[PDB]
RNA sequence: UUGACCUCGGAUCAGGUAGGAGGACCCGCUGAACUUAAGCAUAUCAAUAAGCGGAGGAAAAGAAACCAACAGGGAUUGCCCUAGUAACGGCGAGUGAAGCGGCAACAGCUCAAAUUUGAAAGCUGGCUUCGGCCCGCGUUGUAAUUUGGAGAGGAUGCUUU
């Protein structure tokens, strides 16, 4: 709090944090799924397209 | 008058407390040990099994690598090493064992010489956890085993065996049964 | 196999031998310091079950603590004083395990198994170096030991219902009126 | 039941729709991963304990031994096909055994297997 | 006078006939903090000073704590 | 005035502490004779410091990069030559230490590892 | 108060600190009165001698070959000597006409 | 006389490490009163606040000396329900779970207990022409093999790097 002040005075710039993940979202390379996996529809809805099972309980 | 140091007047006084407590009689019998002869005798058998140092296994090592870029039997050395020779007393494997006196946890040796009675294995306690480590290429050993020796002496194994059981379990026979100690 | 013989005997231990050793090193313990370095375990089947291992960066650390009540009675146990007492001195080491040694009508006798996490022999091994990991320094401060999980009660049961996950998350969590947002 | 402080320690949801998206693209990274296998791993079919659900039936935790060797599937293969295995449950009588081993060969059919390299 | 300089909070809190603080406990390794002084936190608190190295820390793990000079520099 | 660095790189190690003993010389005769008039002679002072600023850390950087290729086969670098990071990063287990495995466990990554299939609908 | 050894040894001399400290430790370490605190051992076990092995374990073929682990070194010196790393094995003989 | 071994010390010897800050959340220790019961002491407050010690991006817990009485479940953790139920109660004040069930997420392992004994096969440092040489640790046990819904050793034949 009175750190947070502290900047918000200051001539140092604030450093923006990109936004990044641990884990990416979509699978990547030269496979099979990777060439037709399509950004904008989920999980269920590519494995659809594919033909195979994302779940496998009830 | 003068005034000693703190570990000087404690290594003397346990000297004096081990000696002459009511020591029971698995401790008491350490205090038995073979004669300088019987001693002697022993590192004279032992001394010819000696195990090979680093310098000489890794001599033999490159004197066999060498062979294949350009027939043996089994190796007889002096068994070394507290589990091993516990093993080797209770599978029978071992002829004379040899018991350092001065293990200073004893527990490690005091069922070692009634182990070894129980099996028939003759024993006997021996002057020195250093010297056995000398014989066996280490700073200590604890225990120090015989199994089996070359046929050129055969006889003078059997030699010692006859004489730790005559000059050394003859004599402990009615005596290390009894507490140590007193007054 | 010597160390199953070792097992039996701290079984017995108001026998005859294991009561003279106990004495002789209960007097000798006592003329030490409060916290001293041992070279070797007293127990050396105790501490290898528990732990030790003779490797550069394994050390053992002697503790004498004083026994009786706090009617106050101190919930922090013996064992955890030993090992915070030990902990404080060696600061850049990690308490692994402790072990009863011996006893006295004064004080009560601990050896602490100790690991040095910037020991690169430590750190190379699978087996030990999770401790270098920093959510292990001063394990015994948190309860993170064998003494601080019998206290803390980290056991399954319908017995142990209160303590099991964290006594105090336990609480906080029975404590909480959750409001969600379709009521 | 207000004679503690309940001010202090009461706890809103307000981040269920977006606990919800995280949970989401927590099972769509996961897929990323495992991009041709599927999310979860195969589980068995067992019967509820006590006297109340004896009629139902839900999925355990893993697969028994002698499920697996009945199929036809090596132990130390199964973690690795996706099907999870328990060492603790026993099977106890041929109902429970026949029920899995039909299960797991329904999976092995259902099943495309790439080789190693 | 009571109270003398004090070389660590830099106030005229510190005893002279005892030598301790009665703000920061000099003599102590630790600073004296209290948690029924929320205010007192908040005067001496991180970010109430300088802050002449940790501003530095933010901006470096943003780099993934790099080393080296970028290619084809002077 | 102001020296470029670009000329302060190319030259060699005598030839910098001759022009830095040039500009000290000249920065300290300045303000014997800036305390009276301090007009154009205090825009030159400003030049003249930042003349020496710009020296003085070619001849640090020739210096430490002389260091750094003398320690290139050594194992013990100094202190102020180690990389900085934070405290808890350089107490860190290696990434060879925590990579490494037990054999058991290698053995049995080597021979049933994770396979890659799929579940046809 | 000099008293005599009880294993028939010699009239002992210790200094009275000495004699405090042997009986500082006998009273932390004594029975009892009446019955006998100190008998001796009847051998009730090994009297009886075992005469097989305890294990009945089989004896692994290592014990009856010639070893695996000396060989896999020998390999390794062997691909030291094919790649010149290691020099090969000279005889004490040409150890003599060395240095 | 010499040389070990053990034990205890010295060193501005070489290489390391700890302290302090922060402490919303986390793990331990220690621990109070008012209030309520229209008075008050058991109780409540509250295993709370204040005080002390110790960590991280999460922590803690964790692969049953478990739950159950079933046709059985099967590490840990969190949500809903169980449920203001069982239980304990100056049976007043009140206090107050858990198992089952639906979900979220899922992952299993390392030692000690064995004789490598046909070969301490293991490891820290130093010097290094970076290739491989010495010292030391260590047999009072460092590798490999094994960890009880297992395993070892033989034998046999397929399958894996
Ligand atoms: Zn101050």
């Amino acid at each position: 709090r009175e750190l947070q002040k502290r900047k918000r005075r200051s001539s140092r710039p604030t450093i923006r944090m990109p936004n990044r993940r641990k884990k990416a979202l979509n699978p990547a390379g030269n496979n099979i799924i990777a060439k037709s996996w399509n950004k904008k529809e989920t999980l269920s809805q590519n494995y659809t397209r594919f033909g195979l099972v994302a779940k496998l309980g009830k | 008058m003068v005034k000693w140091p703190e570990y000087i007047r404690l290594q003397r006084q346990k000297k004096i407390l081990r000696m002459r407590l009511k020591v029971p009689p698995a401790i008491a019998q350490f205090q038995y040990t073979l004669d300088k002869n019987l001693a002697a005798q022993a590192f004279k058998l032992l001394n010819k099994y000696r195990p090979e140092t680093k310098q000489e296994k890794k001599e033999r090592l490159l004197r066999e690598a060498t062979a294949i870029k350009e027939v043996s039997k089994k190796p007889y050395t002096v068994k070394y090493g507290l589990n091993h020779v516990v093993g080797l007393i209770e599978n029978k494997k071992a002829s004379l064992v040899l018991i350092a006196n001065d293990v200073d946890p004893i527990e490690l040796v005091v069922f070692l010489p009634a182990l070894c009675r129980k099996m028939g294995i003759p024993y006997a306690i021996i002057k020195g956890k250093a010297r056995l480590g000398t014989l066996v290429h280490k700073k200590t050993a604890a225990v120090v085993a015989i199994t089996e020796v070359r046929s050129e002496d055969k006889n003078e194994l059997a030699k010692l065996i006859s004489a730790v059981k005559e000059g050394y379990l003859e004599k402990v026979e009615d005596t290390r049964k009894r507490w140590g100690g007193g007054i | 196999g010597a160390l199953k013989y070792l097992e039996e005997l701290s079984k017995k231990k108001q026998s005859d031998v294991v009561r003279f050793l106990l004495r002789v090193r209960c007097w000798e313990y006592r003329q030490l310091n409060v916290i001293h370095r041992a070279s070797r375990p007293s127990r050396p089947d105790k501490a290898r079950r528990l732990g030790y291992k003779a490797k550069q960066g394994y050390v053992i650390y002697r503790v004498r603590v004083r026994r009786g009540g706090r009617q106050l009675k101190y919930q922090r146990s013996l064992r955890a004083t030993a090992e915070e007492r030990v902990g404080r001195r060696c600061s850049n080491l990690r308490v692994l395990n402790s072990y009863w040694v011996n006893q006295d009508s004064t004080y009560k006798y601990y050896e602490v198994i100790l690991v040095d996490p910037n020991h690169k022999a430590i750190r190379r091994d699978p087996r030990i170096n999770w401790i270098c990991n920093p959510v292990h320094k001063h394990r015994e401060c948190r309860g993170l030991t064998s003494t601080g999980k019998k206290s803390r009660g980290l056991n399954k049961g319908h017995r142990f219902n209160k303590t099991r996950a964290g006594r105090r998350k336990t609480w906080k969590r029975h404590n909480t009126l959750s409001l969600w947002r379709y009521r | 039941h207000f004679r503690k402080h309940w001010q202090r320690r009461v706890r809103c949801h307000f981040d269920q729709p977006g606990k919800k998206v995280t949970r989401r693209l927590a099972r769509r990274a996961k897929a990323a991963a495992l991009a041709p296998r599927p999310v979860d791993k195969l589980r068995p079919i067992v019967r509820c304990p006590t006297v109340k659900y004896n009629r139902r039936t839900r999925l355990g935790r893993g697969f028994t031994l002698e499920e697996l060797k009945a199929a036809g599937i090596p132990r130390l293969l199964a973690p690795t096909i996706g099907i999870a295995v328990d060492h603790r449950r026993k099977n106890l009588s041929e109902e429970s055994l026949a029920a899995n081993v039909q299960r797991l060969k329904d999976y092995k059919a259902r099943l495309i297997l790439f080789p190693r390299k | 006078k009571t109270h003398g300089l004090c070389r660590r909070c830099g106030r005229r809190s510190l005893h002279n006939q005892k030598k301790v603080c009665a703000s920061c406990g000099y003599p102590a390794a630790k600073t004296r903090k209290y948690n029924w002084s929320e205010k007192a936190k908040r005067r001496k608190v991180t970010g109430t000073g300088r802050m002449r190295y940790l501003s530095t820390v933010p901006r470096r793990f943003k780099n993934g704590f790099r080393t080296g000079v970028p290619k084809g520099a002077r | 005035g102001k020296v470029k660095a670009g000329q302060l790189w190319s030259k060699n190690k005598e030839e910098l502490t001759k022009i830095l003993g040039e500009l000290k010389t000249e920065l300290s005769q300045l303000r014997i004779q800036k305390i009276s008039s301090s007009g154009a002679k205090l825009n030159k002072i400003h030049d003249l410091r930042k003349s020496i600023a710009r020296v003085l850390t070619v001849i640090n950087a020739k210096q430490r990069a002389q260091l750094r290729l003398f320690y290139k086969n050594k194992k013990y670098l100094p202190l102020d030559l180690r990389p900085k990071l934070t405290r808890a990063l350089r107490r860190r287990l290696s990434k060879e230490d925590a990579s490494r495995v037990l054999e058991k466990t290698k053995k049995r990554l080597t021979h049933f590892p994770q396979r890659k299939y799929a579940v046809k609908a | 108060t000099g008293l005599t050894d009880p294993n028939t040894g010699k009239p002992l001399n210790l200094s009275r600190d000495e004699l405090e400290l042997i009986r500082k430790v006998q009273q932390g370490l004594i029975p009892d009165d009446v019955e006998d605190p100190y008998p001796d051992t009847v051998e009730w076990f090994t009297s009886v001698e075992e005469k097989m092995p305890l294990s009945a374990a089989p004896e692994p073929k290592r014990r009856f070959i010639p070893s695996k682990n000396e060989a896999k070194q020998i390999m390794k010196l062997v691909r030291a000597i094919r790649e010149g790393r290691i020099l090969p094995y000279k005889p004490p003989e040409e150890r003599e006409r060395e240095e």
